[PDB]
């Protein structure tokens, strides 16, 4: 059985009859002409398996998959879609915390896309088994997958994320400098390292508790002795400002007198032969609640509300590949004696295979649905805001599948801190940011400790983390329980200014930051960006990836070595150099001239913290507060009237001075090669033109 | 439940129990203390055959010492254990090493105050790991003996420390120079060989290592019969040269029949619970080991050294004294070798 | 510590501060005048552990210690109390199912007991260790233990019984022949089996049901399919006047829509760090109900109650050691793989060691009291039949500990056939006899099917089960779900005949066997007892295992062999031979007449079915209906008016006729050597004369 529709320029192929994790809804629902043949696929049905081929060229491109260990271009490899506890993960290890099962193909500077709806154990083979074939196998014997028409790379993921769902729109302090340890206790401490923080100049936005919080690490509670007082500590950092994001796991506790294991009963995971799946977790023997399941969702949707209500601004939603711990435990039971080395298999990490949820009603085995269990737990969660009525929503998840954008930021897991990782997390959070998640970040400074030697502590690799995520969406400094202590204000004075000036020079640029994530919420557009993203037709595009886009506007080539400086590769067009105000022609390879190699392109409006505005050349664009900024030849147009404080016109013609809406003149400065600058400080009722 | 605290010039003993220290420390005008171990910061609870003793942890405190450690001068956040071990090929974070001083000093608000936990056992430090804002110690003995150690100066905590331990003894200006060593520098000839082209090439050798290549199949105060017959030349040639002789000598006597050290120090072994002898695996092979901690073994192992330096040996490299023993570990490979497995180095 | 009380001949011995498993009142205790040397006894504290020693001299017998594979005379071995599945067992293999921590000495023909109440790993070592001593080991800090004066032995039980509980008193029925197996199903096949057996002549008292009738392996549940009509198959057996007893286990499953699960939530068993403990059993994931608290109790009661209440007439307890199956699983999980052997550990099946309780409101650890965790479950059983106002009460366990006697019978268990197990079986009946259990027997025919080569399911070894079992308590045909259909009805004629004449024996000796059970409800008297019981003072009765007294007056050596007669040792004074009427003189071996060896001492009476009566020199006997019957030199008295069908005189002196109530008269009639008959037929006011 096939059968395939079309509607504005979505192609909806279904095999068989498919039992979808999820269902997106359609606008409509249009049977189409097109063939196999003329999509170019080929597809064989066998045992329990269906398995779509496409061909593979040597210049084509193949991009996505998530968050994937490996170089952005996904060729000669063969990927395995199955979320997972990676541990202390490494690169070219596979798979992750994540599964987005969509990649996207670009072949003759035309982007197609291809999102293939199981949560399965999904196989995509790219150009590994066949080196000119691109097999993807889907461990189901029907399944629903879609063609997602171009032409740019843009545009498949406009049509992505209108099909699993715009990015929700985060408030802006989500984006700022969030502190973070595994953990921070008792109470006290916590204050006590925020008001040393401020005292230092560092504007932290939020701090995040880590499981040492709970009683006996059992959900909804608090520990009787680190946190006697709760309201109290929530009173202090809101006092401060100071937004606090607790982390909740997904383990139920098995405990005869735990609410929550008492209220959830009727609503947990059961395996195949009808009792409970009870494994193990945090909190010791646990139960995990099906979160398919309408009623379940229902239930923790208030359990959130509950938590929330007490003035917890933020869920931080950890080990929800899910994992459980039962079988390593097993293992380390039996052969704890034997004098071996056992081998670290992640899969053993995941749930049994006698495991089963109730989808839609219907009874369905684990490993068919598997990787969309964060999805709907994440649902849950954030009808759990709803719930509350709070409208500033915020959402930390680990693990993902396609349309987990809908609610949660997704940060790269337990990274460890070295050199290497910096390349590697630029990867991982482009990789997710290509395939539909647009607010990801990393932790900065690594989170492993020093439970192993081959971690680096350093403090200049330190700082270099704090400038690589200088654009991230998330910007949070994590650590282990055994790590040293990575807060700036316990660096000596000649690192601390360093990381200092970063954070301040990210809350410069937040108000653009911020205006992406509307952008992002609104069209589906990633913040930051591979450089092939804003230039798909140049092949060089795809072998960089030390540098990323963020927006459309500027490109960040962050200083990944111990050197002073590096080689940056520019795409074609004119870039102006943020801090020296050279403009340098595209499609070239120059030297940074600054610790933080920032550049502009010709047709660029960014918006800065204090109400600062920079154009150069010619573009549109939408500011986060829905102001509209279109720069032309001798003109700044406003959508509406807007305060304007001080305005950097780069521009290779010089400009003399400018004019207020046709009255007043005002006088313009040139303050370095290409930069004219202008204090206007006041409001603009809708124009300004240049001289 | 016992709890006793005596003071002596800025050095206060806190006596927990009934203790029986692996080594007494004089401490000479020691007076009753007035001062109580909440005026010290300190908790203390006795438990299952332990002492656990608590201390705050600010955010800002430093702490320092616990000698030979494989981290971060200041040593928080992690959970400490001393025991001496053979640590192998050793890398960074590894603990625990070779050394264990049971020593830590507090600086806050730069003020520095020592603690030394007077026990050899497996003393276990936790400096903010278990719990984010205290030090946490744990001794696994019923009762035990520490000191809190005055400042304020590092400088003051050292010199009380030393005062109350012993002060280093002050060694020969040539222990200080430049030693070339390997294991291991064989036969005697090649070993005057090398000083030579040293010193001809201008390097100041200030003395030679002679590893346990020397001995005759690894046995303790013995020269090996065909690399080194002429031990008395040896060392008169490299005396002619002004270059130190140091040969390392390990802790184990090998279970040998015609061995004069086995023979001589019978009475003076390790024994195990039931009453044997303790017989391991070292260099020599099947051995025993002497019972340092008594004064008769002491004297007889003195006894020995002092014969060996009589040779115009000028040095003692005592190595694998940890103590060392690899019965447990041949024991594993004896009956899992056939197994194409991978096992773990505990 | 030390302190020494004495009530009515027993010491009550405290070391330190004791928390017992379970507190037995002690009337008038008052402080001893008795030290412990002049108790002969030494003691020692240790590491949390109480050594117990006594001389032990050569000719001094140590019985006792309950169900236990080994010689009746105990010593040179050292013991273990633990309750644990032995598994297919073996003799000689230790622990067992059940723990009864007494032991009595005789020495110079006095004997004396000594019970340590602790439900931990008791260990005694009976000359092992030392030679010359019995040392008692104590795992804990503190004990309490008794010393139970004799002279005799039958004093020392009496006084036992009056510390630790008399046994209750069962219906008559419970005597009955019971057919059993693993299992009888669907219901329709029970009533089928049962016609059988009514139509061709066996008499069966009622039938098991094994744990295929429950759905799922769910406790109080009927399988949907094979007892559809739970109702209709109990009025079926009823209208047949057969019992039904059904097997309750320990296990409730851990199931979301179970109800017992969800009722019991918060009675159940822990583990040290908070969590209930969750294990494995036959419902798969289970959790156990913490019977050491009195609320789970009362909720247990009321399940069992409602089980009751549809017309179910016994409760047959088993697993309850406790037993457990989730280390034993966990090991086949991981070293699955491997084409090794396990080895088999029967300690593996106990409650792991993190497992709590909760006993007179304090927590306390299982391997603390774990004994007497059947004693607990087949106390609040036994409510159970109080609360539905059921007087007639049956309860069967596998496990048990001190005291269980007064709540239920106990059968040796998953015995293996074979001419050994013969023996064995007459130790394991007999060892828990001479321990205060008075209602036992074995399963006749053997459980074990044919799972392993060394089974024998020969018919004439059946043959021989069923006539060593002929004067047990507890009379029931029990076998494994492979094993071969061991009913009478499918025996060939010769092999069916011969079981149908046992077990008509069984029911004409029944009024004896269960007035001994009156005896045993009011004195604490065993009902089967080894010689040595009734012959203590002769050192040769310690040695002979293959014969058994019945009450005082029946002696029993069952064919053992596969001999057609055995040798007969006899104890002293004289035997009467119950088929040929031939009188022995006691103290020598004879052989054997008959296929059922059976002798009645001078000085017995004997009530049988239908009224019938056998009368041997002098003595007093209290019939099960409180009728007293005492015989002098040639008169019978009766305590009230009594109905009399046929009288049997045996005397070596001419009995020629027999006087009613001084009035009528009645001729006499030597049917054999010494045997006289005459028949009665009426009621008889007070008294009876021969001439």
């Amino acid at each position: 059985i096939l059968k395939i529709y079309e509607n504005k320029g979505v192609y909806k192929v279904v095999i068989g009859e498919p039992f979808p994790p999820i269902e997106f809804p359609l606008e409509q629902k249009i049977s189409s002409n097109k063939s196999l043949s003329e999509l170019g696929l080929t597809i064989v049905q066998q045992g329990n398996k269906v398995i779509v081929e496409k061909s593979l060229d040597l210049k084509e491109h193949i991009i996505g998959l998530g968050e994937k260990a490996f170089e952005l271009d996904r060729k000669r490899k063969r990927y395995v879609m199955y979320n997972v506890d990676a541990g202390a993960y490494k690169k070219y290890q596979d798979p992750l915390y994540v599964s987005i099962p969509l990649f996207i193909s670009v072949k003759d500077g035309v982007a197609t896309g291809y999102f293939f709806n199981s949560a399965s154990k999904v196989i995509f083979d790219v150009g590994l088994e066949e080196y000119d074939k691109v097999i993807v196998t889907i461990p189901e014997d029907s399944v629903e997958f879609y063609v997602i028409e171009g032409p740019r790379i843009e545009d498949v993921l406009e049509k992505y994320t209108e099909l699993t769902g715009k990015p929700f729109l985060p408030p802006m302090w989500a984006f700022g400098y969030m502190i973070s340890r595994y953990s921070y206790y008792p109470q006290d401490k916590v204050v006590e390292l925020v008001d040393i923080m401020q005292k230092e100049g560092f504007r932290v936005a939020g701090v995040f508790l880590d499981i040492h919080y709970m009683d006996s690490y059992k959900l909804f509670t608090w520990h009787p002795y680190r946190f006697p007082e709760p309201k109290k500590l929530i009173d202090e950092l809101h006092k401060r400002n100071v937004k606090l994001i607790t982390i909740v796991d997904h383990g139920i506790r098995v405990d005869q007198n735990y609410s929550p294991f008492l209220s959830g009963m009727g609503k947990f995971c059961e395996i195949e032969s009808g009792e409970l799946f009870v494994g193990k977790m945090w909190p010791g023997t646990t139960v995990y609640p099906d979160f398919f399941r309408e009623d379940t969702r229902e239930w923790w949707a208030g359990l959130i509300s509950e938590w929330l209500s007490q003035g917890v601004d933020g869920i931080w939603l950890d080990m929800n590949e899910p994992t459980d711990f039962s079988r390593a435990i097993e293992i380390r039971d039996v052969l704890s004696s034997l004098p071996v080395q056992f081998r670290d298999d992640r899969l053993v990490t995941t749930f049994p295979d006698n495991v089963v949820h109730y989808l839609r009603g219907k009874r369905v085995k684990h490993e068919k649905v598997r990787n969309a269990y964060p999805l709907y737990e994440a649902m849950a969660t954030f009808k759990g805001f709803r719930t509350s009525h709070r409208n500033e929503i915020f959402i930390l998840s680990r693990a993902g599948y396609a349309g987990i954008q809908r609610y949660a930021f997704i940060w790269t897991g337990d990274n460890t801190p070295s050199w290497d990782d910096l390349k590697l997390q630029l990867q991982l959070v482009l990789g997710l940011s290509i395939s539909g998640v647009p607010f990801v970040g990393c932790d900065i400074g690594g989170f492993q400790g020093r439970n192993f030697a081959e971690i680096d502590n350093s403090m200049d690799l330190l700082v270099k983390y704090y400038a690589l995520a200088l654009f991230f969406p998330f910007y949070r400094s994590h650590k282990a329980t055994d790590g040293i202590d990575t807060e700036p204000v316990f660096l000596p004075d000649y690192y601390k200014e360093k990381v200092k000036e970063i954070v301040e020079l990210r809350y410069k640029f937040l108000p653009y930051i911020y205006s992406l994530a509307l952008e992002a919420s609104e069209k589906g557009h990633p913040v930051i960006r591979p450089l092939f993203y804003e230039f798909q037709d140049d092949d060089d595009m795809y072998r960089i990836e030390d540098e990323y886009m963020v927006g459309k506007y500027l490109l960040y080539a962050p200083i990944v070595s111990k050197e002073e400086s590096r080689l940056v590769t520019l795409p074609r067009g004119k870039w102006y150099n943020y801090w020296n105000g050279e403009i340098i022609n595209g499609k070239s390879v120059v030297k940074s001239t600054h610790e933080l190699p920032i550049y502009l392109r010709e047709g660029s409006i960014i918006p800065l913290e204090g109400d600062e505005l920079i154009v150069y050349g010619e573009t549109s664009f939408k500011r986060y507060d829905n102001a509209e900024i279109t720069s032309s030849s001798n003109e700044i147009k406003f959508s509406r009237e807007i305060y304007v404080s001080k305005l950097t016109i780069t521009s290779e013609k010089p400009v003399s001075k400018i004019i207020v809406d046709d009255s007043k003149e005002i006088q313009v400065e040139k303050t370095m090669q290409n930069t004219y600058v202008a204090k206007i400080n006041q409001k603009i009722r809708g124009k300004i033109n240049l001289e | 439940r016992i709890l006793k605290i005596y003071e002596n010039k800025g050095v206060y003993k806190v006596v927990i129990g009934e203790p029986f220290p692996p080594i007494e420390f004089p401490l000479e005008q020691k007076i009753s203390s007035n001062k109580s171990l909440s005026e010290l910061g300190l908790t203390i609870v006795q438990q299952g055959n332990k002492v656990i003793v608590e201390k705050s942890l600010d955010l800002k405190e430093h702490i320092i010492g616990l000698g030979e450690k494989a981290f971060e001068l200041d040593r928080k956040r992690k959970r400490y254990v001393m025991y001496n071990v053979d640590a192998g090929a050793y890398k960074k974070y590894q603990d625990p090493l070779y050394v264990s001083i049971p020593l830590f000093i507090s600086v806050k608000d730069g003020v520095a105050t020592g603690y030394f936990f007077n026990s050899a056992s497996k003393v276990i430090f936790d400096v903010g790991l278990e719990e984010y804002d205290k030090v946490i110690v744990t001794i696994p003995e019923d009762s035990v003996e520490f000191y809190v150690i005055e400042g304020p100066r590092i400088e003051d905590v050292l010199e009380k420390y030393t005062e109350l331990t012993g002060k280093p003894f002050l060694p020969p200006m040539w222990a200080f120079g430049y030693m070339i060593s390997r294991y291991s520098y064989y036969p005697q000839d090649k070993v005057v060989e090398l000083v030579d082209i040293m010193q001809k090439e201008g390097f100041r050798v200030a003395g030679v290592f002679l590893d346990i290549h020397y001995m005759d199949s690894y046995k303790l105060f013995t020269w090996h019969p065909y690399r080194f017959p002429e031990p008395k030349k040896l060392i008169d040639e490299l005396h002619k040269r002004n270059v130190k002789l140091i040969t390392i000598v390990d802790h184990g006597i090998r279970v040998d029949q015609n061995y004069s050290p086995f023979l001589s120090g019978m009475g003076k072994f390790c024994e195990i619970e039931s009453g044997e002898l303790f017989v391991g695996k070292m260099w020599p092979g099947t051995t025993v080991y002497p019972d340092f901690f008594r004064e008769d073994t002491r004297e007889w192992w003195a006894g020995l050294i002092s014969e060996w330096l009589s040779q115009g040996v000028d040095g003692i490299w005592l190595d694998m004294n940890e103590p060392t023993d690899f019965s447990r570990a041949i024991e594993i490979r004896d009956v899992l070798s056939s197994l194409p497995v991978q096992f773990r180095d505990d």
